[PDB]
């Protein structure tokens, strides 16, 4: 919700998400959905940012309205932090259990330490149910199987209730006596022994041996109940899988690209060559989220989220079937409404006037292949 | 000494429940960190968080007492400063 | 929350920056008024909160 | 000499105001920023809030107005005495102000970044934290101060300083604000504490212990009004 | 020896030492021995232990016991700290000179910036003789051959006595005149000038004359004695090489990994793969220095130290030699009395319980291919 406000040129030249698929957009209480695609990190990172030596794959939602049932990265489950490498492509899957109905957009998201959060494409889900229903079944290596949702609470009452109890005792047992004005004078006259009676001291001991009684007698039953208890685990994963995606025969060169301000629409020169095997067509371009669509060569089915579609937002002044070898260059222009709505014309305050974006091209046949273009963008002042 | 080493001894009755230890589809995890795996916290990301990970000048199981009479030394140096914080917060001057 | 409740760094700094305000309390709240509690009284007010 | 406006602290009805219209108008009514919900439910409320704090401010300082010859340590335990009352329930005003202030809203504050809130450009639990409650506060507090100075004799002589610390103290927490979101842009820490981003109002709480200085300042002047009547 | 101490994953997730030799175990003074062998540095290296690039190959011993002779990896001397790659593997070799009669356990160890002491197997040495009999004879650049055990020593002695005795005299010719006392009454009552006289200020310039004379006299004479002198060098070593060893066709893939606790046992289930052209059979598993071999397929002929020989500590359900291709899952058992004597069964009190190992399999005709283990290890409270 919050990727409107930062950097247009950090969004561009960061983390590309593609390939998303929801498995559904209406989902009751105790009901899972997932969510599956693929990321490819921008080799041109930003400076500031630190490189992904440790990210996080997280979700994007305003408080554990899902529970993170799973997620996996190249098929390994990473509830640690794990490493990425620049340039590569990772498969990845999260499967989310509904817990609190209402209506959420659901964003994918990737915390890199010394970066940010990198936030993907959110999707608008709806969850229909009673809160009150939610089950979080859990069996642990003893088994004892327990309910992760409500378990231990009445020991954390007791036990912070019995302690706040003791400390209320404690300045009850002097509230009672007059304080303040008798004891201020008593001192300045030089009667510090106010209250301080032996009477006093003695309860004073009481509570400091019925309390340090009470730690040791505690600790002993604790240890006798839960027999086995490990440490806080924790730790990174450095071994994570990427995707041996062969190298995009189709090789494409940006040789300038410039922006109207103000407008919504962004032009670039490419020069295309089709070193491939059979004719390619420029199908899609996907820059910040934003997925702009040549309607002449691919539409979209996968319920993108609108708003972040644009079906005929890609125009080519020569999308005629570019054939092997066959180099050429062509005008491209990508404009929508989301270029202003999701602040990406906000490129102007950015004092890195560059981006970056995710070329897909189509055979005959409708294979695809995915081209990296990044350049300086160039403010062209109407 | 006493404030730095009664803190985990007077908190552990509270916590033990939630050190079970847990095999999560093919990891282990204490019921904590399942509790911490589970509700998302968008804003807080696994990384940051500053716990005990183990080093090789570090040993198998000496990090709570180590860490209680560490945290009671440096408590009484803390509580000597704020001793005289606390006197001059107690001023009366007028100026 | 509680999974960051671990075994060296929790143990080291909660106990530590805990006990700031009970001393400076109590640096007046004891030889103005001998008044005992003080540090009772600061742990309670942090704990409703 | 109370029992009057001591009952008369509206501050809950307004606060349990805002805790509601918190929780109705700024759940997902306030997620975005965008354009019209937002700047509907929660821009106007920031700019009203801003103009009616100044004003409110403004106004109700005027003790000065109301000030005159304060020689009540020659009057009896009746006149001044009544007076310590008075203070006494000002000060009571600015304790309940400094708790919503200083620890309610500012840990609500706290556990709406760690759920989606990236604090990046902004957050609607800040017009009710920086904006509503610590002027709240700083105004009652500066009340409570200009009451006791232009109404009290043991306070005509220049400006208690342990007062002036429970007092504008409390108030460089406010211009702080410009720490954060400057700490937490160029130099960000998404948490509350390892980044000593924070520290700048961490040096804030502590000038919140000035309350211990007005405490024996008032069991001073107050203890020599209560030491002949002993029994 | 202190290896016992540190953490059970650490030592199982670093560094593995193998193909250990080691040219002796019974050496006089002045004798040499040897230990070659070859190291790998694991790819999923602790996070709170930098990265090697900084990295020295020490020697564990009781102080010089032994003298280090020379020390090569992959043929270079390594006098200096070096830098290492995560997944790579070196081939080490170390030199020693016996100095000091005794029994000594050696250990191969390397020090990480950052990190900390990585403890290989040690072996125990006896070195006999006496040690007024070690020799150290070295040539220099001027040549001028030198024993370095004694030499310079009669300088350092002369020179520190010198001025030891120098400023004992100071003190001398202030301590017969009665102190403290007088002193105290003669400032106290105005006579600040109590022992400070013209001829005790005098004495004072003669000293500080003397004093700064010397010095420069001696730095003379210095530069004159030895006219070649270098600075004290130093600098890392970036340079270093590792072995091409052919990728292993046999792939293992962890399926899980437990342990009994308590118990001295540890149980696999591995999915194998014999891509290679011979059938193979599972040989060793070698973790944390420990050596578990199954005795009907391979046995040590190294002398390995037997605190950390398993002969038959490797249990392999099925060991029939798997030929070409066909996959296969086992379950291997790896069990012996110093998984409790090494400490390695305190993988609970760790906050990562994973592992890493390093599988050995033969052909018919006896040759070796090393894997690469590593998964979470799962406690299985009996
Ligand atoms: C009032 C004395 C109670 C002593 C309890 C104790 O020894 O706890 C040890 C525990 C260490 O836990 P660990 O080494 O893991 O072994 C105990 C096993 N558990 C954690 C399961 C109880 O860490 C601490 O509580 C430090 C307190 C020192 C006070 C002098
Ligand atoms: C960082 C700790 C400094 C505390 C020093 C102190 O107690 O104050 C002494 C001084 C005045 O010294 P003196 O005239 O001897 O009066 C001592 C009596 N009190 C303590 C009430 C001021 O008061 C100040 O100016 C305030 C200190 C700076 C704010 C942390
Ligand atoms: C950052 C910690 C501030 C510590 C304040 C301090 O110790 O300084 C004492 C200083 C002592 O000089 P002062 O008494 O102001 O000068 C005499 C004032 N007159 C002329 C009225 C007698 O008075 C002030 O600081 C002015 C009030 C500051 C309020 C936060
Ligand atoms: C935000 C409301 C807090 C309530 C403050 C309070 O109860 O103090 C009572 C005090 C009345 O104290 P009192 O002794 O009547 O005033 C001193 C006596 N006079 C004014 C005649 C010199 O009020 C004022 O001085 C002005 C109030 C304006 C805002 C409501
Ligand atoms: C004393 C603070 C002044 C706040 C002025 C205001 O009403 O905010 C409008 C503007 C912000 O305008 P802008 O972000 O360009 O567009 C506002 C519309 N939304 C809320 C959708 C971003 O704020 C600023 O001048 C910068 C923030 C204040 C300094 C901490
Ligand atoms: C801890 C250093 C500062 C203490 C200053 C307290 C005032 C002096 C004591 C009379
Ligand atoms: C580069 C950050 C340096 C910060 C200086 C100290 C800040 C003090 C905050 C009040
Ligand atoms: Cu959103
Ligand atoms: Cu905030
Ligand atoms: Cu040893």
């Amino acid at each position: 919700h919050g990727e409107k406000s930062q950097a247009a040129f950090m969004r561009m030249r960061t983390i590309h998400w593609f390939d998303l698929n929801w498995s559904k957009d209406q989902v009751s209480v105790n009901e899972t959905m997932s969510i599956s695609g693929k990321f490819h990190v921008f080799a041109g990172w930003p400076e500031t940012v630190d490189k992904p030596e440790v990210a996080f794959l997280n979700i994007g939602i305003p408080g554990p309205v899902f529970i993170r049932a799973g997620s996996w990265i190249g098929g390994q489950l990473v509830p640690r932090s794990v490493s990425l490498e620049l340039g590569e492509t990772y498969e990845f899957k999260v499967l989310l259990k509904a817990r609190r109905p209402g209506d959420w957009h659901v964003h994918t998201m990737m915390n890199v330490q010394g970066g940010g959060p990198i936030i993907g494409p959110g999707k608008w889900v709806t969850i229909t149910g009673s809160m009150g229903d939610f089950k979080n079944p859990i069996t642990t290596l003893t088994g004892e199987t327990i309910d992760l949702e409500t378990y231990a609470l009445d020991g954390v009452y007791g036990w912070h209730l019995f302690w706040y109890l003791l400390g209320v005792a404690w300045m009850v047992y002097w509230c009672r006596k007059p304080v303040f004005i008798p004891r201020r004078i008593a001192v300045d006259a030089g009667k510090a022994d106010s209250l301080i009676t032996p009477t006093d001291k003695k309860v004073g001991m009481a509570f400091a041996a019925g309390t340090l009684a009470i730690v040791a007698v505690s600790m002993g039953q604790a240890n006798e109940k839960y027999p086995v208890t490990t440490p806080l685990q924790a730790g990174l994963m450095r071994g994570i899988k990427s995707l041996e995606l062969p190298q995009p025969t189709v090789s494409v060169k940006v040789v300038d690209a410039s922006y109207r301000v103000p407008g919504r629409a962004m032009q670039m020169t490419l020069e295309i060559t089709n070193n491939g095997d059979s004719a390619v067509r420029l199908a899609e371009f996907n820059t910040a989220s934003v997925r702009f669509l040549d309607a002449d060569v691919y539409e979209d089915d996968t319920n993108y989220p609108d708003d972040l579609l644009a079906e005929e937002g890609l125009s080519v002044s020569d999308n005629s079937p570019l054939a092997p070898g066959e180099t050429r260059t062509v005008d491209v222009t990508a404009s929508d409404a989301a270029w202003e709505v999701y602040r990406l014309a906000d490129l102007i305050y950015d004092p890195d006037s560059r981006f970056a974006g995710l070329l897909f091209f189509i055979d005959e046949d409708g294979n695809r292949q995915m081209t990296m273009v990044d350049a300086p963008l160039i403010p062209t002042f109407i | 000494l006493a404030w730095g080493l009664l803190f985990y001894p007077g908190n552990w009755p509270i916590i033990a429940p939630l050190h079970v230890p847990v095999e999560y589809n093919g990891m282990m995890m204490t019921l904590a960190d399942l509790q911490g795996y589970h509700y998302v916290r968008t804003g807080t990301p696994e990384y940051i968080r500053m716990v005990e990970k183990g080093t090789l000048r570090t040993f198998g199981k000496d990090v709570a007492p180590v860490s209680a009479f560490f945290s009671g030394f440096v408590s009484i140096l803390i509580y000597f400063l704020w001793h005289f914080f606390g006197s001059w917060f107690g001023s009366e001057k007028f100026v | 929350w509680t999974d960051w409740k671990d075994r060296r760094l929790w143990v080291t700094v909660a106990p530590i920056v805990s006990i700031t305000f009970p001393a400076a309390v109590q640096a007046v709240l004891w030889w103005r008024y001998r008044i005992a509690w003080g540090a009772t009284l600061c742990v309670l007010g942090l704990l409703l909160g | 000499k109370k029992n009057i406006i001591a009952g008369a602290s509206l501050y809950l009805v307004f606060y349990a105001w805002v805790r509601w219209y918190e929780g109705v108008y700024g759940w997902s009514a306030g997620l975005d920023s965008f354009a019209p919900e937002f700047e509907t439910y929660w821009m106007n409320f920031l700019y009203i809030e801003m103009v009616l704090e100044v004003l409110v401010a403004s106004v109700l300082w005027g003790y000065i107005w109301k000030s005159r010859d304060r020689k009540v340590m020659s009057i009896t335990p009746r006149e001044e005495l009544r007076r310590h009352f008075t203070h006494w329930t000002w000060l009571m005003m600015y304790g309940i102000a400094i708790y919503f202030g200083a620890s309610y809203f500012t840990e609500q504050d706290g556990t709406w970044h760690q759920t989606i809130v990236r604090d990046t450009d902004f957050t609607p639990s800040h017009i009710i934290e920086f904006y509503l409650s610590y002027p709240i506060y700083i105004i009652t507090g500066g009340a409570s101060f200009l009451y006791a100075k232009t109404r009290l004799p043991t306070y005509q002589q220049g400006l208690s300083l342990q007062y002036l610390v429970v007092v504008v103290g409390p108030f460089m927490i406010l211009p702080n604000v410009g720490l954060n979101e400057w700490g937490h842009t160029f130099w960000f820490m998404e948490e509350l504490f390892v980044a000593p981003l924070h520290y700048g109002f961490v040096f804030f709480g502590w000038s919140a212990l000035g309350v211990l200085g007005v405490i024996n300042i008032e069991l001073g002047a107050l203890s020599k009004l209560l030491k002949k009547d002993l029994a």
